[PDB]
């Protein structure tokens, strides 16, 4: 019974979320209302990792739901699985927080912290042995990115020795909804490198190229970056959901994807992305590999895998993807680091997800995830050497030299990755 | 895409061979520490083929072979050649030779020495050992002896052959070089071209001091010989020739006169070691390229002098060898997307 | 090849074949070790918490 | 009568426990409710399968054996698996979260909380033997726990059963079934430390069962039950003097005498044949030269090496089934004709063998052949030692750059053990090579 405690903030955070307990939701069976209704028991063996069990057989999410606004939780508690959700995890303030770092993590956020705690530690205390906790939000904003580190720091000061996991969507020029963007993307990433064991990077560039170029999608919303965050969401967490040869905790699965401390940020991808064809094995491997289905905005070509994992559902030839796993490696060993020994595994789990007979989850901890650093570093230090937005944040109590900090620790977690390339 | 690692960058023969390879634009070089590779071009010495065949789906080949030191080290062989029954018995093409440390066979050695001195016998000997460039021939055994103890690592004093086959004009000594490749099945390929390493100074049998006329290394006679590239250019002289000469000279053929004692005694040599190098059954494959080097003398008889593990080749059957090498050694395992130059000497497994 | 004590009974036999003939930590330490460990975790949790605490 | 007491650590060690023990009660006709009906003396007696078993005034038949896990997951296969019954409650430990693949968080931060408990249960089994032999302790070298709790509870039994055997069976690290990187750490940590306190020690590479899976048995992409049945044929094979009547290996303290005569080189290498498929419309008996000539063959190997350019130090020959000391005598003298078997020049060279007329054992409905005879070859080469090169070296590569290393100090380890663990190997890759190499 190793439970997981979810939490989702800000309007980035809750909408991903959303969506994430919808397709899980899904998969295991469970109805808008709670109720089982699947056709087969592997969609209970592990249910009580993301749900848990109330009276007359009810499922209902390990979730916490939090926002300085009520706007996007009015929207989950009347969205689909909306009723579905604790009405007591849904913690919310007035006020906003502005798309500023400063409020999220000073000012705004800090009023409304305790009460979240309260019902994170409400959700520990009943888990036969947490395994850890994981965390939805955006680094652009200001709930998500200011408040979501925030409570990452209260809850690792409260539960020292359990795994902390975060979904984190990087910002982009390309699909920004405010300026200070890097501002609050650089000062997140300081606390993500010293309170998280790994972080999914999920660069909203890259799925809007996703849509617009693989996808062929004209006019993306952000319901299509969702479904492409939630699918894969989903993919990284069947090991943790259903039953298979796997069989490991987060901890376990921290130990063998992060040789550093430091170098805990993650490269997703997704595949596949003329949609009744069956893929074969060749096709998931290829596509998954291939940089148009990985959504960091990174090109692994220009750094090295320090590990890889990947997770294959459905049934298929596990014969086969051993052999097109061992051929991609075996045919492109200079993008691999030599030094970590068989740092390539594979997963296969026979449950698909919804409508896809087959797929193929990746999870990179690769050198080239230093180039997004590098955008969001190049971006701050632009605005941040003419001052320009820094009122917005003096003005909540902080001073030019927590900037200066930020724009240092996140040169060193760059020159720190370079290193390691070379 | 096959990968390949390089650990030798002195192998003049497999720096061609990785030319070769990545010629054909469907091979990759790899850093000479990257474990996932197909082919290892591999070290001299210490070679750590306890490492090989155990990364997954990849199927790894090396070239060498585990084990045969046993017949490219002076005294290895000659130890292999006594003790083992497929050899020792009948082996009259290996010139009586003792292991001498500075077991040791010093006592038989002279048993059989007083015995050619008493027999009014040619009793010449040439001591030498793996670690020479240091070679000594000698009449005297109380010199052979002394030789080696001055020194400090394992000798072999073997006959010296006093009645070798002279080439004419000149009058000169020589020795045959010949290269063997053996693929991971074990065929035993003989290089349909040898080389024969001649000798720039007329043979003097009454003066084993000035060792140029006696020794046809291509280093010595190219340094201490002042005839270097007289008779044939660089002290080579290739079958053909060699063949037209023993026509001319001794209304003989090179095939018949000598080739078919020297592939005799390469498949001997080869066929004896086979069980305990052979990777028919092992996790990973090898081939590996020999040197054999032959004496010839004055009765047409054929002498096994030793093996090379490690030999180079002659500049103008680089080319040629080195494809040769690629296309049942290598390409043979790793198929890429005539007339053989080799001669296939069949035998039992 | 020499065949020497040959033991039989229902269930089997058992000989032996010559071809040829030849030619701690105490508990307290262990405590120690143990209890070390848990003291530099103590150490290094008491350096986050006052991490944190700043 | 001596006893002996089987002690599961992990999961490997667990699972391959279960498929021993299931394989001992089709051996000693043992239902799965653990009742023996050719078993007269009731709640009672010192036959050689007691050495194993226990017996209850009910005619319960009790393995002698503790499992022990930080998680439950897989022990609660035993717990309301097929012989569930078999085992009282007390026997299976489990704790609530694994050691993460981590030495130093199975070793410290989780093995001193649970050793006591452990010990206590294991003395409660000490306390029904008359006269305890030692201890069969079965782990896995990548495993957290299969190789810190393991190394832990060695150190803490030679303290409470000195005078009493210690005996491995030991998974070596195999990445075509694995997806850690850091079992090589593991692997030499838990070298170091249990060195000095294992009698003699079996390893079973997993690329060896693997590949004989693949290769004999047709399995395109074994499993854990194909490997497990597989190598707890083997594992029966060398307990089988243990607990059948015999005169070779009839105490743990008779391995070591027979395959061990330097301490420290106590890895005797393990082969066995033949392993056919059941699928297999009707193969040919093999005979006993054959499967004696297949014991030399390295696919039949339980770690791949080249015993050709080893040393030998002793070799036990273990037949199960139809054979006949004049075909064994028979069989040797042909393959010292046609192999290359070098022993050391201070052991004679010589073979001690042993014949067990109940032809090998097999779990209905397995993947494994009814065969006639079998042999399991256990042999201490210097060839081993490439294994130990093998594992060093992947060490090497990771701890120049420290990679993972941050995960064992936050444990409560120190760098410093790391290094002393890889000095030890480097000695014991040493002395391997002043016993082989001239
Ligand atoms: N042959 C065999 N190997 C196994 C089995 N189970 C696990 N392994 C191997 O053991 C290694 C992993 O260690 P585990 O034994 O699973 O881990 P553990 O001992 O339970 O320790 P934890 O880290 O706490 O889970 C890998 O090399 C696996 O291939 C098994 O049932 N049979
Ligand atoms: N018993 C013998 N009788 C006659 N000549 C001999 C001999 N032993 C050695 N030689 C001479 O020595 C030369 C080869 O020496 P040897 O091969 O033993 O040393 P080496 O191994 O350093 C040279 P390489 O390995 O390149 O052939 C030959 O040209 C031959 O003339
Ligand atoms: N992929 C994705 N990105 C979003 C979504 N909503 C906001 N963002 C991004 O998140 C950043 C805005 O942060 P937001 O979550 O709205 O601020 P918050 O509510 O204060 O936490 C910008 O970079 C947006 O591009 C969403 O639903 N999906
Ligand atoms: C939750 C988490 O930490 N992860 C990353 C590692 N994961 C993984 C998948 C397949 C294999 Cl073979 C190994 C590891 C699963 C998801
Ligand atoms: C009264 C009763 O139920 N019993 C039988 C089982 N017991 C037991 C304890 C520890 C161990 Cl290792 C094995 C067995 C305790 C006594
Ligand atoms: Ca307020
Ligand atoms: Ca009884
Ligand atoms: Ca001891
Ligand atoms: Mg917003
Ligand atoms: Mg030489
Ligand atoms: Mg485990």
């Amino acid at each position: 019974m190793r439970e997981i405690v979810h939490i989702q903030a800000g309007q980035c955070g809750n909408q991903i979320g959303a969506k994430f307990w919808e397709v899980i939701s899904d998969e295991h069976g469970i109805d808008p209302t709670g109720s089982y209704h699947g056709d087969s028991d592997l969609q209970l063996e592990r249910i009580n990792v993301y749900y848990n069990e109330a009276t007359g057989n009810k499922y209902v999410p390990r979730a916490i739901l939090v926002d300085l606004e009520p706007g996007t939780m009015d929207s989950v508690r009347s969205g689909p699985f909306g009723q579905i959700f604790r009405p007591d995890n849904f913690v919310f303030g007035q006020s906003g927080a502005g798309n500023n770092w400063a409020k999220g993590h000073y000012t705004e956020g800090a009023e409304l912290v305790d009460s979240v705690l309260d019902v994170v530690r409400k959700e520990s205390e009943s888990c036969d042995c947490l395994q850890g906790f994981q965390l939805t939000h955006s680094l652009g904003g200001g709930t998500g990115s200011g408040m979501g580190t925030l409570l990452i720091s209260k809850i690792r000061e409260e539960y020292p020795d359990r795994i902390m996991n975060t979904f984190s969507v990087m910002p982009s020029p390309k699909v920004s909804d405010t300026v200070v963007e890097p501002y609050n993307a650089t000062l997140s990433v300081h606390q993500l490198v010293e309170n998280t064991d790994e972080t999914y990077c999920i660069d909203n560039e890259a799925l809007y190229d996703i849509c617009f170029r693989t996808l062929k999608l004209t006019t993306p919303t952000y319901g299509d970056l969702n479904h492409l965050v939630s699918a894969t969401m989903s993919g990284v967490t069947t090991c943790l959901r259903f039953p298979g040869q796997l069989n490991a905790d987060l901890r376990k699965l921290a130990v063998n994807m992060v040789p550093f401390p430091r170098l805990h940020f993650f490269m997703p991808g997704f595949a596949p992305l003329q949609q009744y064809r069956a893929l074969t094995v060749p096709e998931l491997t290829q596509q998954m590999f291939d940089s148009k289905n990985m959504m960091a905005a990174c090109d692994p070509r220009h750094g090295r895998y320090l590990t890889v994992a990947a997770i294959f559902r459905g049934r298929m030839s596990m014969k086969e993807v051993d052999e097109q796993m061992l051929n991609v490696q075996n045919k492109n060993s200079s993008y691999f680091v030599e030094w970590i020994p068989n740092n390539v595994k594979t997963a296969v789990c026979d449950i698909p997800p919804r409508g896809l007979k087959m797929s193929a989850t990746f999870i990179g901890n690769s050198t080239a995830i230093q180039e997004l650093f590098k955008r969001i570093s190049e971006q701050f230090t632009a605005m941040f050497r003419r001052k320009a937005f820094l009122h917005w944040y003096t003005g909540e109590g902080m001073d030019e030299m927590e900037f200066t900090e930020a724009e240092s620790n996140m040169n060193d977690l760059v020159s720190e990755y370079q290193q390691y390339q070379d | 895409m096959y990968t390949f690692v390089v650990r030798d960058e002195n192998s003049s023969v497999y720096a061609e061979v990785s030319r070769l390879l990545l010629a054909t634009g469907q091979w990759k070089r790899l850093r000479k520490d990257n474990p996932r590779f197909n082919l290892m071009l591999g070290e001299r010495n210490r070679l750590p083929f306890g490492r090989l065949g155990h990364e997954p789906g990849l199927v790894q080949l090396v070239n060498y072979y585990r084990g045969a030191d046993k017949l490219c080290r002076k005294a290895s062989l000659v130890k292999l050649i006594k003790t083992s029954p497929e050899l020792s018995e009948s082996c009259t093409w290996f010139p009586e030779s003792y292991v001498i440390y500075p077991t040791d066979e010093r006592e038989v050695f002279l048993a059989a020495y007083n015995r050619r001195r008493e027999g009014r016998e040619g009793n010449v000997w040439i001591a030498k050992s793996s670690a020479g460039a240091g070679i000594l021939i000698s009449s005297e055994a109380s010199e052979l002896l002394d030789f080696i103890d001055e020194q400090g690592q394992v000798h072999v004093i073997q006959k010296y052959l006093e009645k070798p086959l002279l080439l004419e004009p000149g009058h000169r000594k020589f020795d045959i070089r010949s290269w063997v490749l053996v693929d991971h099945l074990y065929n035993i390929y003989l290089y349909r071209e040898g080389v024969l390493r001649t000798s720039s100074e007329p043979y003097n049998s009454a003066n084993f001091q000035d060792k140029t006329c006696h020794l046809t290394n291509h280093c010595i006679q190219k340094e201490y010989s002042k005839n270097y590239g007289r008779y044939e250019e660089g002290n080579e002289m290739f079958f053909e020739e060699f063949n037209q000469y023993l026509m001319d000279a001794l209304n003989t053929t090179l095939e018949n006169s000598i080739l078919l004692q020297i592939k005799h005694i390469i498949r001997s040599c080869l066929m004896c070691i086979e069980p305990a190098i052979s990777t028919k059954h092992l996790h990973y494959q090898s081939f590996q390229l020999f040197g054999f080097d032959f004496m010839v003398d004055e009765e047409l008889k054929v002498w096994l002098i030793e093996v090379n593990g490690a030999p180079a080749c002659a500049q103008k059957l680089y080319a040629e060898l080195c494809q040769g090498i690629v296309d049942v050694a290598i390409s043979s395992v790793f198929p890429l997307a005539p007339t053989s130059i080799f001669i296939k000497l069949h035998h039992h497994h | 090849m020499e065949v020497i004590e040959l033991n039989k009974c229902t269930s089997g036999q058992s000989f032996e074949v010559i071809l040829k003939p030849p030619s701690d930590p105490s508990l307290e330490e262990i405590q120690k070790k143990l209890e070390a460990a848990e003291e530099r975790r103590k150490y290094q949790e008491a350096e986050l918490l006052k991490h944190l605490a700043e | 009568m001596r006893e002996c007491i089987s002690i599961h650590v992990g999961q490997a060690g667990v699972q391959i426990g279960n498929a021993c023990w299931e394989l001992y009660c089709l051996e000693h006709g043992i239902q799965p409710d653990g009742q023996m009906p050719s078993d007269k003396t009731i709640g009672g007696g010192d036959d050689s399968f007691n050495t194993f078993f226990s017996e209850t005034g009910a005619g319960k038949h009790v393995p002698r054996a503790v499992f022990v896990d930080l998680e439950p997951t897989v022990i609660d296969e035993v717990r309301t698996g097929t012989y569930r019954q078999l085992f009282h409650p007390e026997q299976l430990i489990t704790g609530k979260e694994d050691a993460a693949n981590n030495y130093a968080r199975g070793h410290y931060t989780i093995g001193k909380e649970i050793i006591d408990l452990v010990l206590d249960r294991i003395r409660k089994l000490a306390d029904q033997c008359t006269g305890l032999q030692g201890f069969l302790v079965f782990h896995s070298f990548g495993g957290g726990t299969g190789s810190g709790f393991t190394s832990l509870l060695m150190e803490r039994l030679s303290v409470d059963y000195g005078k009493k055997s210690k005996l491995e069976f030991s998974i070596y690290p195999a990445p075509q079934v694995s997806t850690a990187v850091v079992e090589p750490y593991n692997s030499i940590l838990t070298t170091h430390t249990t060195l000095e306190h294992s009698d003699c020690a079996f390893m079973v590479d997993n690329e060896a069962i693997y590949d004989i899976c693949r290769r004999n048995l047709d399995i395109e992409r074994p499993t854990y039950t194909n490997l497990n049945r597989l190598i707890s044929q083997i594992v029966s094979s060398i307990t089988a003097s243990l607990r059948f009547d015999g005169a070779l290996n009839v105490d743990l303290t008779e391995f070591q005498t027979n395959l061990v005569p330097y301490p420290r080189i106590h890895f005797p290498l393990a082969t066995y044949a033949p392993v056919i498929s059941a699928e297999k419309a009707y193969h040919e008996q093999l005979s006993v030269a054959e499967i004696t000539n297949a014991c030399f063959e390295p696919a039949n190997q339980m770690v791949k090496c080249d015993p050709r350019h080893g040393k030998y130090m002793a070799c036990c020959l273990l037949y199960r089934g139809d054979v006949v000391p004049k075909d064994v005598n028979a069989a040797i003298a042909t393959i010292k004709t046609k192999r290359s078997i070098q022993f050391v020049d201070w052991c004679p060279t010589g073979f001690k063998v042993g014949i067990n007329y109940q032809p090998p054992t097999v779990v209905p409905g397995g993947d494994l052949a009814k065969v006639q005879r079998a042999v399991c070859m256990l042999s201490n080469t210097t060839a081993i030692a490439e294994a130990w090169a093998r594992l060093d070296h992947k060490f090497d590569l990771m701890y120049a750059k420290r990679a993972f290393v941050h995960w064992y100090v936050g444990e409560g380890m120190e760098e410093g053990e790391f290094s002393e663990a890889r000095e030890d190997m480097a000695a014991l890759e040493k002395d391997y090579e002043e016993v082989g190499v001239d």
